[PDB]
């Protein structure tokens, strides 16, 4: 169909075109004329790596688009995905020259680990966007910050920033039996769920290095966190460590 | 028609950046201006007459015609959206025949009726002998 | 000027492909949609007022101002040939004043005579005393 | 504004190539055409108005908003710069409602006024019984 | 020159451009201006293999060149390209991204083969344009599907699919001593003239096969067929077989 | 801010814009719109390679930008760098596919050698843009010619071409403490200073190769000119030899 605009009109934003104005309607200048870049997360949709992974699906037949957008909303939630098969071959392509990630972002979960990856471009199943720097994508790229997001065009009339990476390792990406690990440190790891805030992760992290909960080994340690522990959307708002190589943090 | 809302929830407040930034000296040139991290400039808009729950249910309608028009052009594209539309708006106005006092031209001679109908008292005042 | 098919042959029935298609449920959405192949849509004209031969004899004619224009341009061409048609359109009747009644004004002050000429008759009528 | 060459000296004479080239036979085909070295045609210019040393001056000056436009553009950009130009002089002049003999309308209903007050002449002069 | 652009006046096609309108033409939306690529099918051109290369060249010092288009036409001849020089070397350039083959061709004609080459790109020699998915090119891409065409631009008043591939092996291409031979199988070959129609081609092929004319060795075996077989444009439409590795087809 | 205009009113240029024009003004057609490329040899500007390239310097963080011009003026001076790091890499970007160098240049300065180069891109330090083929770019592009310049875009109202490439060795590129030599041959160089011209340095060519200077060996010999030696703007205007592998020439 035709692509719609967005106008003010008694006080309220409407829906029309340029074929559907009167003569009252005036544009005087291209400087009225707007894209912006809507992020899904001002809709609600929960935000943690499993649920948001979970809307992104690999198919193969469908070239990859790309439409530019002149302004965007900060974002608590971006993603950096590092997806490889288990031969070793890279599931995602390269940025293309000139595409930067997303430019604000509070928390970026960057995700490495592995998967079958059936399809050759990793698309958006609900048919949103994915948001880079000015530049919205039907595909994923490699290594490139995005946000989940969707663009508007509209027709307009005549605070420090700061960003923390969130690391995890992942298998069975893109299947439906799929396991995320949240990485401590390069031997320690957490057993992730989706009920982890981005704020959780972060203290449960400093937790465990001031306490001494790290892997002081050669191998690989994964806590569990028990279901006993828990503590809205972003906009809104004595721990005991036994080891049981699983363990548990009471 | 009007925008309905009809997301599980909404963000109304808008926190954004853009590049819609008098340089400050030399900051002009590349080779001494900002990283590409530090050309922003953000802002902060909130739900005056709704309009920012009402532009994420805008976002979110666009979707379909968007990616149906991404579907049918080449990634080669020759022409941008925003402009296209610009050019419409005035094909729409002014790619015809303006007919005057016509519902589709947008000429208002009010000024040019109460210039004629206000002269008309230099020949019918003026009919002396 | 009028166009000639000086073509050797002419198919007078163009069995045409595009892409200018109400979506099918989720049919919209890359990650469900058509594959590359499924894209097109398909239509059969025929040779009503020759067009179609004169169709044919036209994109032959075209050839060599579409080649000089590419020979002219980069490959980093950032203007649509359409587009910049539109506009030339527009500049053409509205690149200057429009002089009222002019050749080059497409401007049509019909029903502004008959809304004077019409009302003169409320005040050449209503001269009483 | 006006333009001041400010600049340390000026070449007055602008000697200048392009690609602005009725073709020679077959030389538009491009597998018979010129090499990329043989598509300018070169020209002269004087420094009559003191257009040239003026030239040279306003793309000095043009380089700062240039600078800044290509920062805050991406790469990917689709929008040329002179055909948004041309869109938004349309705009300036059209973009609303021409209110006839106003500063903003580029109207002239000069012969349309020698045509009413010309014509009063064929209701006033014929007032016989 | 300037770019022509066809109208419709008096109920016959006309070309004009936007600055020889008159009042009376009406351009009311972007929606009223077409690009149309056209066949040189359509206008009676020999299809067959051998005539439709001697139509392209090698040439060096002139940059490709792109035009888009939006509507084509249904072709019965293609052509896709797989040549190399005898070092080994590729003769024609990768596709560049997102340029696919002409999307709708009964008769795709695939030629691999050897030829010197002399040029960096394959360009046509009477002007036209190579067409791909609404895409026209002045030069030949490596493996990808075109149909020889033109452009029109227009301003606009206010059946299934089958493709069948039919593969050749070329010797000397690009010169004027070229050699083609229509490939029934890896071993199999069948010498090539230019009256050689796809549908003839087809049934020689299905005859082949169920009368047991395949090469049954691990040599190479050549079919020609003798001038006493024969059988207009394409849309106004008892064989002895011994060997003489060369053979006839009576 | 807004992208001048360059507008002739009372005779005279004037800088204005399409939003401060008066119904006098006429824009009838885009062939009125024009982008020209000035360079800055028109200015005054040094052109020798010791001054030209102090106007240069490496800078990360910042990608490249591109703009589009249509007439560009003749250059005296032109240069072409081919700058390695001392571990053999290179320090700068192949050209992007389509970008051809400057097509009108009277002198070539091709400039090899090496330096730390330490940023990613090559920028104007002044701001200006480097002039290739009908563009203007931000950064330098390895072995592609370019003229430095500025861009104008202007509205209007409704002689043999030769060129002679003259090449240096470059040591400590982009310091400042580098070092030039002009290459006579593979052997033959002559230490370089700002105030030879393009014209001098032609006929020390012409007075080595005729003289027999050349070296007669498998070393390198580098030669001299002394203080005592010398001969405004390009527009407007008894050597002995022996060998002190440094040398002089007076
Ligand atoms: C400091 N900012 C503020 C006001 C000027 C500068 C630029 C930015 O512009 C906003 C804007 C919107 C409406 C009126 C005036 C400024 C803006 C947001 C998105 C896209 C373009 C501009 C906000
Ligand atoms: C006058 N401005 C004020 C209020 C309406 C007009 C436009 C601007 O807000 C824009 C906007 C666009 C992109 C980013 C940030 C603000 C706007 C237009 C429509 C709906 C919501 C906001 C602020
Ligand atoms: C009303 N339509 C009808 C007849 C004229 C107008 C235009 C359309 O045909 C177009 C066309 C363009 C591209 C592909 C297929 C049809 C057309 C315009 C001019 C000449 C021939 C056909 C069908
Ligand atoms: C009528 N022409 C004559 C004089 C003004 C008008 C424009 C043209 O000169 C142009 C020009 C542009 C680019 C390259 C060469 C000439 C011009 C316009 C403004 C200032 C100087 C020259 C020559
Ligand atoms: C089903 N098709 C048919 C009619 C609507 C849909 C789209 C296609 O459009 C034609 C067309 C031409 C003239 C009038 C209406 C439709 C068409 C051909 C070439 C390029 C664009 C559109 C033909
Ligand atoms: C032979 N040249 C001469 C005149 C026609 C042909 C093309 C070139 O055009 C000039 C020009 C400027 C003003 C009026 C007429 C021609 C020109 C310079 C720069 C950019 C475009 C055109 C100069
Ligand atoms: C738009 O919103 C509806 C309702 O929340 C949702 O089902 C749909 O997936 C959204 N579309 C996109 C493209 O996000
Ligand atoms: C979910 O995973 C199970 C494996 O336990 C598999 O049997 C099932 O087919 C999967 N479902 C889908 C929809 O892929
Ligand atoms: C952790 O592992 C990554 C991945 O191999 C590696 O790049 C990084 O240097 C490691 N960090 C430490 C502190 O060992
Ligand atoms: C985890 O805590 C350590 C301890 O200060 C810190 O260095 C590290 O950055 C933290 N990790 C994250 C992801 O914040
Ligand atoms: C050594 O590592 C264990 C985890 O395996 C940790 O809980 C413990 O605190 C460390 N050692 C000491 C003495 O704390
Ligand atoms: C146009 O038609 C003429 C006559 O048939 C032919 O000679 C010429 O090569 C054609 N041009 C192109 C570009 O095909
Ligand atoms: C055609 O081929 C012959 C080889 O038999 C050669 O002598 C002749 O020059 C060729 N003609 C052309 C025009 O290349
Ligand atoms: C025929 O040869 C081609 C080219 O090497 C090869 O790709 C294909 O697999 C072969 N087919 C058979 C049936 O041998
Ligand atoms: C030739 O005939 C065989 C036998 O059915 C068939 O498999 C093959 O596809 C045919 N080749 C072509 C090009 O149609
Ligand atoms: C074996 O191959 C020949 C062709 O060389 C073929 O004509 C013949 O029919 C095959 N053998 C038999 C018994 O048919
Ligand atoms: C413009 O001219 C001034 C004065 O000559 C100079 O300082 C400045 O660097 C120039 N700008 C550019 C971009 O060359
Ligand atoms: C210039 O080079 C000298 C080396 O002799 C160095 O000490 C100085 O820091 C350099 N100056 C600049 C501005 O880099
Ligand atoms: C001079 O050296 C260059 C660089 O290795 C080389 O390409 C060229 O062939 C040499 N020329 C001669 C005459 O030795
Ligand atoms: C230097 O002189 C020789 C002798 O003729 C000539 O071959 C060479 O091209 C000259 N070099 C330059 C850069 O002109
Ligand atoms: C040999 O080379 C020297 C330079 O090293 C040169 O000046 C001399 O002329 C050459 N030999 C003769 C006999 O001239």
């Amino acid at each position: 169909r035709s692509i719609p605009l967005g106008v003010i009109h008694n006080s309220a934003l409407q829906v029309s075109d340029v074929d559907k104005l009167v003569c009252r309607d005036k544009l005087s200048s291209t400087n009225q004329l707007r894209s912006v870049g809507l992020n899904l997360e001002g809709n609600g949709v929960a935000t943690d790596v499993p649920s948001a992974t979970k809307r992104w699906g690999f198919r193969s037949g469908v070239p990859p688009k790309v439409v530019n957008y002149e302004a965007g909303e900060w974002a608590e939630n971006c993603y950096n995905l590092e997806i490889k098969k288990p031969d070793g071959s890279e599931c995602l392509p390269a940025a293309p020259d000139g595409i930067r990630g997303f430019p604000r972002c509070r928390y970026v979960h960057k995700v490495s680990g592995t998967g079958p990856c059936a399809g050759d471009f990793a698309f958006h199943k609900e048919g949103a966007f994915f948001l880079y720097d000015r530049l919205a994508s039907t595909v994923i790229y490699r290594g490139t910050t995005f946000a989940e997001g969707v663009v508007a065009f509209l027709i307009l009339p005549q605070s420090g920033y700061y960003s923390t990476t969130i690391r995890y390792q992942a298998t069975g990406f893109g299947t439906n039996e799929t396991e995320y690990l949240f990485e401590v440190d390069n031997l320690t790891y957490v057993q992730l769920e989706s009920r982890f805030t981005p704020q959780f992760l972060l203290q449960l992290n400093e937790t465990i290095y001031t306490s001494g909960k790290r892997s002081n080994t050669t191998g690989k340690l994964i806590w569990k966190v028990n279901p006993e522990i828990d503590t809205w959307a972003f906009w809104e708002t004595e721990l005991s460590f036994t080891v049981v190589x699983x363990x548990x943090x009471x | 028609e009007a925008i309905v809302n009809a997301q599980p929830k909404c963000n109304p407040n808008l926190h954004y950046w853009t590049t819609q930034d008098a340089a400050i000296g030399l900051a002009w040139i590349p080779y001494f201006g900002p990283a590409a991290e530090g050309i922003y400039i953000e802002g902060l808009m909130h739900n005056q007459d709704g309009l920012i729950c009402g532009l994420r249910q805008l976002a979110n309608e666009t979707t379909q015609a968007l990616q149906l028009f991404l579907r049918a052009t080449t990634e080669l594209r020759t022409f941008s959206i925003l402009n296209r539309k610009a050019i419409d708006f005035l094909l729409q106005r002014w790619g015809g025949t303006c007919h005057i006092l016509g519902p589709d031209c947008c000429i208002e001679p009010a000024d040019w009726t109460k210039n004629i109908t206000d002269k008309i008292d230099q020949i019918i005042h003026d009919f002396v002998d």
